[PDB]
């Protein structure tokens, strides 16, 4: 390495590897962490929590009239009462999607994102390029998820710079009349919960 | 900061990696899971950060090399990193030393220790989460409805106020209450709540774009200017 | 283009690497004298590039990961490799496959040929130059001394607009002349030149800083609208 | 590399190396480029050009107040009679440091120095700390370079946006008296050109 030039040498991701054990390592040494601790927070996130709960929130949004209104006009109260809280989720706004308004939400300054409704974000949520391009020319990084829409829809970004929190509610598609709510909840996929899609018939 | 993870407005970054959600997997290597675990562990203590705010500063610091190259967990490692070291918990010489073992042999065994109450003491924090909403006593300085120009301001500390929205007009959406101020926060300078408001911005304002687009970005008050 | 390249006031790119100019090496590596060669050799044949215009776009183009680690002569290497391609002087598969023969044997030899006119046009180049100065029919817009305030516009292309600059109250320096417009010039669009101006910007304008500081920047006039 | 992330993998400099003898190979066997050629470009930058050239304007504006003023009057023109112009010096301008002014000269988008003149340029003035942060803070920058200005002097920041190109004229200083001109220019270095140094007293 040339002293020069030190900021072209970019650290090996082995490094980061070591760096996570060493810390590891020093913060159950003395007493800071446990073994159990590390585990339950791994837990949690990778299995506990996930898309689901998000899809059983618009599943009975499209059941039940009353609850989708109770929710639009309050959805931290109403996301609440359904044990949907907690830490990156503590104040969670529901956005509906309307055959003229097409809702995408972001976070361009790091990767922000409803955790006890949603799981954990998508890769390329954290990514560079969407968390630079969506704010600018959505409808462009749409059409890489396969979603053009028409120059008449009209798109809000939702940019989450606060400790707010931002659900698309997508619209309910047809070919599905009859499906109980349980069916309709395995039709909600995570990305139309970001609004990067739409929800395709059955 | 005018960083490199204040990327709103860029161009050059490429295509979105598409990826079917069934496919998207969460980790592939286990040090990924452990960032997951140090950050959550720490922070339910209060160790190197008491909230998010001192979390997001540490990334923000990163060498920029390093944060493009990284990988997401990478940058939780170095916050997690950054902050026990400044904060006094950990010495970043014994820190230096204890990554270069890990690194010339991998396998090195890991300490292993049971805690139950620590358990349920992270377990707490994951559930009741760290609101950041106050109260304060001073009323909101702006309304819904009203027009307003952000500031043209460069902190050189933490912010929230990305460059792409400064020294622009917009329309206030919603006022949320007052909310501890990431700018200080972030430096351990205090919550010194502020109002938070949704501000709805157009593409034309944004980028002198000419499409049916816009943003709505939450700022705290002291961001912003009436007009 | 809102890329990598546009640095200035951003944060975090850390302390200047202070060296005595008597210690400041120009080159470390040969490939970096050929850099150099393949540059200048080409411009002045108007192979792939016939100025300065085409030459920077390749390098605003480069992956930011690519352009924060090539290193300097890299940035040369990577436009070089852009504009032959896209002017189809060089076919892309061709150059990747003798890329790989290099990389995996770089002791390969190179061909030689000895072009004495050659030699005589390359220089003939470097002393005229290329100079962008023209002339054009209409009148300038702007007068020295004029407060204009330049636009907010976001070109996907190349500009040479720097991003701090944009939607800033400034005054006239200078009035040029007429210059071969980069916007255009750089896509091979046409010379299409457009007067051109220094104009002088305050700190606390650029920034909102209290300092004795200003940037004096050269903007086309389409840049900029009177007040 | 998992193909979401082909971002984080920068080309290794060994790349960049065997590309440029790959280009210079094919350039040469497709009759584009020679040998000659290119050695012709090395020698020009490496060794024809250099500093000495903008010590010799400076030292001759210290020696003969005649040549200053028309050089401050009319850069272009008298630089050309000089000699002192080609490729990216077509257009050289020289701002003039007094005890009230200090002017500095950078290259934010990239790169731009004017060879004709100079040379080429340091290895700090092309890399993205100089070029980020001299625009908004060029006192902290200064610093760094050993020049820590009062806050009564206004600094001027030149940013290379076009082709015209700039020099920085600096104050000749004490302890110079009888020094011939050829003296006078051995003192001027390229940091004082380009506005990160005065000169020192010999
Ligand atoms: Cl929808
Ligand atoms: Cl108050
Ligand atoms: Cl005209
Ligand atoms: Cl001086
Ligand atoms: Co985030
Ligand atoms: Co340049």
């Amino acid at each position: 390495i040339d002293p020069r030039f030190p900021h072209h040498h970019p650290r090996p991701q082995s490094f980061w590897e070591a760096r996570a054990k060493a810390l590891e390592s020093l913060l159950i040494e003395k007493g800071h962490l446990s073994s159990d601790a590390i585990e339950r927070v791994i837990k949690h996130y990778e299995h506990e929590l996930g898309p689901m709960n998000g899809a059983k929130v618009v599943a009975k949004a499209w059941t039940d009239p009353a609850f989708k209104q109770r929710l639009l006009e309050d959805s931290e109260t109403v996301l609440r009462e359904l044990g949907y809280y907690g830490l990156q989720g503590e104040h969670i706004r529901v956005v509906e999607n309307t055959d003229t308004v097409h809702n995408v939400v972001v976070c361009t300054l790091c990767s922000c994102y409803p955790w006890p409704l949603l799981g954990l974000p998508p890769s390329w949520y954290k990514e560079p390029a969407y968390r630079a391009r969506v704010v600018k020319e959505p409808r462009q990084v749409l059409k890489e998820f396969g979603l053009d829409l028409p120059d008449s829809v009209e798109i809000r970004v939702w940019d989450s710079s606060s400790e707010i929190r931002f659900m698309v509610l997508p619209q309910r598609p047809e070919g599905t009349e009859g499906m109980t709510e349980e069916e309709l909840a395995k039709l909600v996929t995570r990305d139309s919960m970001i609004g990067v899609a739409k929800i395709e018939p059955p | 900061m005018n960083g490199i993870h204040d990327v709103g407005g860029m161009d050059g970054f490429g295509k979105v990696m598409y990826v079917k959600e069934e496919e998207d997997i969460y980790f592939t290597h286990d040090w990924e899971r452990l960032a997951l675990g140090l950050v959550a562990g720490c922070m339910a203590q209060g160790l190197g950060m008491k909230a998010f705010d001192e979390f997001r500063i540490g990334i923000e610091l990163m060498r920029p090399v390093d944060y493009l190259t990284s990988s997401y967990y990478g940058h939780w490692i170095a916050t997690v990193a950054y902050n026990l070291v400044d904060t006094g918990v950990l010495d970043e010489k014994e820190l230096d030393e204890r990554t270069e073992v890990f690194s010339k042999k991998p396998d090195t065994k890991i300490p292993r220790r049971e805690d139950p109450a620590l358990v349920k003491l992270v377990e707490k924090a994951l559930n009741d989460g760290l609101s950041p909403l106050r109260e304060i006593s001073a009323s909101p300085r702006f309304k819904v409805g009203e027009r307003i120009k952000t500031k043209n301001i460069h902190p050189t500390g933490h912010t929230r106020f990305p460059r792409y929205a400064r020294d622009k007009y917009g329309v206030i959406d919603e006022v949320y209450g007052a909310h501890v101020f990431p700018d200080d926060a972030a430096h351990r300078k205090g919550e010194n709540p502020q109002y938070l408001y949704r501000v709805r911005f157009e593409a034309e304002e944004l980028w002198g774009y000419k499409q049916k687009d816009s943003v709505y970005i939450d700022l705290w008050e002291s961001y912003m200017e009436p007009v």
